[PDB]
């Protein structure tokens, strides 16, 4: 067949923020992992129940690519059984994880000078996200006792929150654009395979 | 798979405020990410605008709709602002690749 | 299931040593090798740090340590150098990443004035 479209995913021109994570399905092609495990723009490649030396050997009943945009200190977090802010309420994946966790340093892209406040994330939830959903909802949370009409206050915050992105951060505040592939693999014929 | 921009022209002063709606509609997905781009006066180009300062961005997932409010307008504000609603996710039956914009607003701020 | 390299910068004179260091912070898994690669200062492609008379390649497996030392500085060495830390195959562990897996350290801007 054709090779995976992993360059419209990679290379896509903007990336969304963590919150509002990217999803595309890949399906019905020949994927070549080594061509981005043998990369050196990766700053983490991280596979979990299976190995990136093997990838081009196995196949997948289905394959997804989910895209979005962290800060470097965050980047732990996009594992399995992690915690944390991002984890949480952003973008949680399971514990029984079988995929890739690929990152790269982005500070030529999603820092401006002054600070690029466009990229944001979810602070607060009332309960932690299911894995692998999205949360777009943007309600008042509910902080303390006092309930809130739609009001941003006291006891009222706005759920969201942006990062301030800005060349002369350290590298735990640079952002960080994340690519996860999660493989699924079921008994029925593959749709992605390695050559 | 269109967001509606309302309004179409608005008029304002040095100093005050204006605000730009858009509406997310004929779709089924939620609205997730939003951009938002403005082409200067005598210009030829369409610049994105950056959120959290002077350019304040209210979304409202429940409406599908997302607002710009621009202060402290000085004569270099004049131009046209175009709204964006994209996003990219995919599930079993409900899909969204989609990349929309708005009809414009052509807004004109007056000198001192 | 972090890589903290240090320093992050120094500067020193031509002519001593310098030592970086890069260490795991928090792991339980297995790790099969490092690689210590270096930008030179305006370049934009890394190279492998191979056998040197002045490179020295130091492994503490059970500490889950990795140092690079240099001696006799030259102005040649000047750039950012990042070390590179490979997973092994920890059997019968979900939480761990798989063999080969690999993570850059944060990186080290080292000046040596001429
Ligand atoms: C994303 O784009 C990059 C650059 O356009 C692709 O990698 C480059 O491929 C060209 C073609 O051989 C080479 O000139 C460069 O040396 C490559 N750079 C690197 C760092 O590999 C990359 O393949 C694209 N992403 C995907 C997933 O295909």
């Amino acid at each position: 067949t054709n090779l995976c479209p992993f360059g419209e995913v990679f290379n896509a021109t903007r990336f969304a923020s963590v919150y509002a994570w990217n999803r595309k399905r890949i399906s019905n092609c020949v994927a070549d992992y080594s061509v981005l495990y043998n990369s050196a723009s990766f700053s983490t490649f991280k596979c979990y129940g299976v190995s990136p030396t093997k990838l081009n050997d196995l196949c997948f009943t289905n394959v997804y690519a989910d895209s979005f945009v962290i800060r470097g200190d965050e980047v732990r977090q996009i594992a399995p059984g992690q915690t944390g802010k991002i984890a949480d309420y952003n973008y949680k994946l399971p514990d029984d994880f079988t995929g890739c966790v690929i990152a790269w340093n982005s500070n030529n892209l999603d820092s401006k000078v002054g600070g690029n406040y466009n990229y944001l994330y979810r602070l607060f939830r009332k309960s932690n996200l299911k894995p692998f959903e999205r949360d777009i909802s943007t309600e008042i949370y509910q902080a303390g006792s006092t309930p809130c009409n739609g009001v941003e206050g006291f006891n009222c915050y706005f759920p969201l929150q942006s990062y301030g992105f800005q060349p002369t951060n350290g590298v735990g505040y640079q952002p960080y654009r994340v690519v996860v592939l999660s493989f699924e693999l079921l008994h029925a014929p593959a749709t992605v395979c390695g050559p | 798979a269109r967001v509606d921009q309302t309004p179409q022209t608005i008029t304002k002063e040095t100093g005050e405020s204006l605000t730009i709606n858009c509406v997310l509609r004929d779709s089924n997905c939620a609205l997730a990410s939003t951009d938002w781009y403005r082409k200067k006066s005598g210009s030829t180009n369409e610049e994105s605008i950056s959120k959290g300062g002077r350019y304040v961005e209210t979304v409202n997932s429940g409406s599908k709709s997302f607002s710009l409010r621009i202060n402290d307008l000085t004569v270099e504000d004049s131009g046209t602002y175009r709204c964006n609603a994209w996003d990219s996710w995919e599930t079993r039956q409900l899909k969204c690749d989609y990349d929309v914009y708005g009809g414009g607003t052509v807004v004109t701020v007056n000198g001192p």
